[PDB]
């Protein structure tokens, strides 16, 4: 079996010609050639079985991705794992090859307004489908937006996703920069948190820098307040947790920084939409369908070509309590359909 | 759609 950067990829004979793309906490992704369909693919090696949370996130990702079918959401084409549960130490997820992601792209080049508009459209088109399935992604960020050379965009990594149907994000080790204010104020389960993240992504496309790069929960909140200014009394009155409300009330007043000052080269319609996504009050924050219908995206908006899920997504089990041995059993069962 | 991306 071919080795990549000191890791054995047992994907042959079907998959060969492997080269490193990126890596996470418990996985590495590579470009590869599929000798059967004569096409270039991406293969993700996942080794989660010694860690309960890795198992949970892996199971969630697999279940969601196998159920979802949308042009702007990464699919799973094949899964490679061992014929027996004891032998299974690694899982290989085969997906469509996406050459890069928005994180890497923004590190290397400034985007034209045309690209920003088209990318935003696809993000929101994908998100419309996710939300129509009653799923919250919860971890939208540039590195979770996969891109190819022809400007197709696919949302990935549903490891932290949840169904909005009655888990705290502040209990996970993850980038906090794209998190809605209500999350730090200790509240984390409306569709509106995803819209905030998209707003943060838009801001990042406009300037090539994260708008709110907080280092901890209080810093994250303070970064947001630095730009939006202190919330109005009206918006304070909508914060249900009194401690959080009184904390915000107590801070020295901060004036809003106007968006056109932060982003002096941005399209004015783009900043209008940005404002509506980066709205402090989650009830007043724009919804995904309303965002798609915004004048900035008029070039692409077409509700008859923006499909929805035909049924709400549901987890058949509570995963958060399960020991990693049981989670492994469930991963084994879920991947069985790809076995001969 | 906008033109292709030169990826580095």
């Amino acid at each position: 079996p071919e080795m990549v950067r000191g890791q054995v990829f047992d994907v042959g004979p079907r998959y060969t010609n492997l080269s490193y793309i990126g890596e996470g906490a418990y996985g590495m992704v590579c470009s590869a050639y599929d000798n059967l369909n004569k096409v270039r693919v991406a293969i993700k090696k996942i080794s989660p079985f010694e860690h309960q949370t890795y198992c949970q996130r892996t199971l969630r990702e697999i279940k969601i991705l196998l159920r979802f079918r949308h042009e702007n959401i990464i699919g799973i084409n094949d899964i490679i794992r061992a014929p027996t549960i004891e032998q299974m130490k690694d899982v290989y997820i085969v997906q469509d090859l996406m050459e890069t992601d928005l994180y890497k792209l923004l590190k290397t080049q400034h985007l034209s307004n045309d690209h920003i508009c088209y990318f935003l459209y696809q993000i929101l088109r994908g998100l419309k489908y996710i939300h129509s399935a009653n799923v919250l992604h919860r971890d939208l960020k540039p590195s979770n937006l996969l891109l190819n050379t022809t400007c197709d965009l696919k949302i990935c990594d549903f490891g932290l996703a949840r169904v909005a149907d009655p888990g705290f994000l502040t209990e996970y080790v993850a980038t906090r920069w794209y998190r809605a204010p209500e999350i730090m104020l200790n509240s984390g389960y409306t569709k509106s948190i995803d819209i905030w993240s998209v707003g943060c992504i838009l801001a990042e496309m406009l300037s090539n820098r994260p708008i709110f790069p907080g280092k901890h929960y209080l810093d994250q909140l303070n970064h947001i307040l630095g730009i939006l200014g202190s919330p109005s009394q009206e918006d304070l009155n909508c914060i249900i947790n009194l401690k959080a409300r009184n904390y915000l009330l107590s801070l020295p007043h901060k004036n809003k920084v106007p968006w056109n000052r932060l982003f002096p080269n941005a399209d004015s319609k783009a900043l209008d939409l940005l404002d509506k996504m980066l709205t402090f009050n989650p009830h007043k924050r724009i919804e995904v369908e309303q965002a798609l219908a915004h004048p900035y995206l008029e070039q692409y908006y077409d509700p008859s070509d923006e499909p929805i899920a035909e049924a709400p997504f549901k987890f058949d089990m509570e995963l958060d309590d399960l020991p990693k041995e049981k989670l492994k059993e469930l991963i084994f069962e879920e991947t069985a359909r790809f076995q001969p | 759609r906008p033109p292709d991306l030169w990826i580095h």
